[PDB]
This record gives C-alpha cells, structure tokens and sequence, in this order.
C-alpha cells in the first residue's frame, strides 16, 4: 500500500505498510450475468464479483467482504458466453 | 566423504516439504491470477483459466469458444514435447549438470 | 479495424479472424486528421 523511507547509519532502511487479510470466508458466485431474453446484453464485474448471497445477486470486491447491489458503475459490457450464469426473475438496472 | 573427513549437511527442509510446496503453487496457480491483488482467491476450473489468460492477451472470445479442442489438443502436445526433450540440447538439463 | 475481402471488420491483436465490429470492442474518441473518413455504410 505504502512505504516510508529513512537513513541508517550504513544504508537505507525501509517502512512497508501492507494490507494483510484474515477471517476468510467462502461464498458463491458466478462469472457473467446475462439476460435470458436478450442473450447479448451480458455484463461482468470489474475488479469484483458477482455474488449470491442471503440478508438474486450483487457484488463484491477482490480484498474485503462487502456485498453491495450492482450498477454501471463497477461492471463493464461483455461479450455472451455459453458458460455465464442466466437470469430472468429480477433484472439489475 | 570421511576418508579425508568433512560433513555434508543435508538441506533445510526435507523432500516432503518441496512437494507440499510445489503442490500448493501448482494448486493455486489457476486461482491466484485473476484479479489483481492477492487478498481473494479465486479457485477456477483451468479450462476457464486459460480461455481468460489466452483472451487478455489479445485474442477474441469467438474463436476460442469455437476451437477448444484444436487449442486443447496443440496444448497436450506441446506439454508432451518436453518429456523426450531431456537430453544435451536442453539449455536448463545443461546448466543443472554444471 | 481490418479491411474485408468477403467495409471494415474487428480483428484481434494476435490472431487472423474477421468479425464485425460493435460497441464491445472500442471506445469513443476526439477526432484526429489521420483518421479515415466513411459515410456510405455507418457502423453499429
Ligand atoms: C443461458 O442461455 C443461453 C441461451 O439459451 C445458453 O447458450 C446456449 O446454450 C446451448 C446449450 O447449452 C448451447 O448449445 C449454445 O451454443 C449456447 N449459445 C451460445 C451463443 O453459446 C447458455 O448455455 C445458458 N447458460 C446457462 C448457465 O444456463
Ligand atoms: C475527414 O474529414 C475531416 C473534415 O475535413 C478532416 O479533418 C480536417 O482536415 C483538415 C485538412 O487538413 C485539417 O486541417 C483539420 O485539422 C482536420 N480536422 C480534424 C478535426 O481532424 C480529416 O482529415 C478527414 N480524414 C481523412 C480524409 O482521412
């Protein structure tokens, strides 16, 4: 994430502050959502996933548990593929 | 070894532990590159996998979704070509006898 | 933006293969003079 850079007596020493993830858990999700309706209009998540989940899906990132409805705003329009999960009961916008 | 006497040391870990290492990458290798950052995983079957790898790299979707099996099949030997390969014209069995 | 023998067409960068061209495949941006001019046939 950063770093910090200090003199020594002999050389260069070095902060490194990382992100370091725990409590992992494991979830389901899928690959692309695409209408069954209309088999063009596929979409897929950027730097995420879709995700099915309980209080259907949504999204989540790549380093933290956040579920999250999905908009424009985070996926990018994809072209079909026969193995991206279908959907016809509750269209996102 | 002793006729002159010197010890040698066996390494740091044992065989055991190379293999669970190794096994462990080979395991992660089709999970770990699919998103950037290292926090998710992301444990895909490997025929995704290499569909992914081989479309970012500037190839459309159309003609890999029609052509596994040619791909799949120039793959195996590809893969297959390097266990006879095993002699002197290998650069890295040359540097692994120096 | 290959030219087609078979009038523009989408191709990849490391394979041949022919395929029209949509809005999956490029992006919009400001007009150069370089850029070739059409009004016969206007894509998707
Ligand atoms: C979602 O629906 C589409 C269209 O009905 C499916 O795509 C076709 O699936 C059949 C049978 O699997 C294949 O023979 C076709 O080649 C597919 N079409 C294309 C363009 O690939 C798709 O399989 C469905 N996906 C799911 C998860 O149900
Ligand atoms: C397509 O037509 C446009 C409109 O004339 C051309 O764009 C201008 O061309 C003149 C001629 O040299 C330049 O002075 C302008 O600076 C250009 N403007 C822009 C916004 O590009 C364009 O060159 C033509 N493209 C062709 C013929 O390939």
């Amino acid at each position: 994430i950063v770093s910090f850079v200090v003199n020594a007596p002999n050389g260069l020493y070095f902060m490194h502050v990382g992100y370091y993830p725990s409590n992992h858990i494991e979830v389901v999700s899928a690959y692309g959502l695409c209408d069954a309706a209309n088999p063009t209009n596929c979409i897929a998540p950027v730097n995420g996933y879709f995700i099915k989940t309980n209080n259907e899906w949504s999204y989540t990132g790549s380093s933290f548990y956040a579920p999250e409805p999905i908009t424009s705003l985070n996926t990018k329009y994809v072209a079909p593929q026969v193995t991206y999960q279908n959907i016809s009961t509750n269209l996102p916008p | 070894q002793y006729v002159a006497g010197y010890k040698v040391l066996p390494p740091l870990m044992d065989v055991n532990m190379e293999a669970a290492y190794t096994s462990s990458l080979l395991g992660s290798i089709a999970g770990v590159g699919w998103t950037a950052g290292l926090s998710s995983f992301a444990a895909i079957p490997f025929a995704q996998s290499i569909f992914y790898r081989l479309n970012g790299v500037g190839i459309t979707q159309q003609v890999l979704s029609e052509n596994q099996k040619l791909i799949a099949n120039k793959f195996n030997q590809a893969l297959g070509a390097m266990q006879t390969g095993f002699t002197t014209t290998n650069e890295a069995f040359q540097k692994v006898q120096d």
